[PDB]
């Protein structure tokens, strides 16, 4: 499931924001 | 109407716009309590305001690296803007201060905590519950676009729930006061509209955009686009397409289509109807936006209170010293702040 693929996924803490 | 509350919301702003405050508190008078949040770009600390008692959340950056991170224009923008912006669904800033090492920013504290941590430990939000969070967001935009304001960093870290269930958002490092256009590459990943990513001049269509990407997390409890690596994500993103849960309806889809909307002159918000296309669509249809406003309307989730100092909403961080230095570090750099 899609629902599964998030919670196993690097990216369900708190993200950083970016820049250059 | 609208248009002449905004009118005088912008005779307020312009008056703090050109003539800041600066250097209205001291270090000295708060007691630091807790770590609430760290990064790269800055830490944020509870804190408690002796003179009044009052709880606070004291941002506090250190000039070197902001220096280092190219955030010098940045960090000025954010302060001036908080200062002179007046809205129910933003955070109050009460007080800013400069030291030899730091930059103070003293917001109000909102002891329920970030969205995001409700949002992945309930795992998402009924659409009722997500309109009324997205409800708030929309006339929050329409308040700050109206200002010349593009926020630029819209995501569920950066919106605190208050005792009242209702949402202040936080974190202006990336706002920016700007008539037409501008190119810098800044924001969040899984929240970046496609002409970011290509390196196109930009507008306040960025944060329609964001807001479908949040409404979509929001109501799914994962967003529309996301992979394990940013590269990863920007490809999804420009690649045109969006699959939505099943249990989305049908309006909430056709919004989200409208908003996650790759060309310009068909993303909602940024047409000739402005935010009105948003505010009239059939998922808002039940939104009094009015009431809203007022905060009159009845809160789906009301945080559990503990007290105005409990941080028992925020997770724990490694406490770090707050360090001054006896040599001031960039004066003249921050010599306006
Ligand atoms: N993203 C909002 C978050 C926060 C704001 C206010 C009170 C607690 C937490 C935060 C902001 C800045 C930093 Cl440096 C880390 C964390």
């Amino acid at each position: 499931t899609t629902y599964a693929d998030f919670i196993a996924s690097g990216r369900t803490g708190r993200r950083n924001a970016i820049h250059d | 109407s609208v248009k002449e509350f905004l009118a005088k919301a912008k005779e307020d702003f312009l008056k703090k716009w050109e003539n800041p405050a600066q250097n209205t508190a001291h270090l000295d008078q708060f007691e630091r309590i807790k770590t609430l949040g760290t990064g790269s770009f800055g830490r944020v600390m509870l804190v408690k305001h002796m003179e009044t008692g009052n709880h606070y959340a004291m941002k506090i950056l250190d000039k070197q690296k902001v220096v280092k991170l190219k955030q010098i224009e940045h960090t000025l923008n954010e302060k001036r803007i908080l200062q002179a912006v007046n809205f129910p669904f933003l955070t109050k800033l009460e007080f800013s201060f400069k030291d030899n090492s730091n930059l103070y920013m003293v917001m109000e504290y909102a002891p329920g905590g970030e969205m995001f941590s409700h949002l992945r430990r309930i795992g998402r939000f009924s659409e009722p519950h997500a309109r009324f969070y997205a409800a708030q967001i929309v006339l929050t935009f329409e308040y700050l676009h109206s200002l010349d304001l593009i926020y630029r960093d819209l995501k569920p870290e950066n919106l605190m729930i208050d005792q009242q269930g209702y949402i202040k958002v936080t974190d202006f490092g990336f706002a920016k006061r700007v008539k037409g256009r501008t190119w810098t590459l800044c924001g969040t990943p899984e929240y970046l509209a496609p002409e970011i990513i290509l390196s196109k001049g930009y507008n306040k269509a960025v944060d329609w955009w964001a807001l479908g990407v949040l409404i979509y997390e929001m109501a799914a409890g994962y967003p529309p686009f996301f992979a394990d690596q940013p590269i990863q994500i920007y490809e999804k993103i420009v690649s045109g397409k969006v699959r939505f849960p099943s249990h989305f309806s049908s309006d909430l889809k056709d919004l989200l289509r409208n908003l996650l909307q790759v060309d310009l002159t068909k993303r909602f918000g940024n047409l000739k109807n402005g935010v009105n296309d948003i505010k009239n669509h059939k998922w808002f249809a039940t939104t009094d936006w009015i009431a809203i406003y007022q905060r009159k309307v009845e809160a789906p989730f009301i945080p559990k209170f503990k007290g105005p100092g409990d941080t028992s909403n925020f997770d724990d961080y490694e406490e770090e010293e707050i360090r001054v230095s006896i040599n001031e570090k960039c004066g003249k750099e921050f010599s306006e702040f």
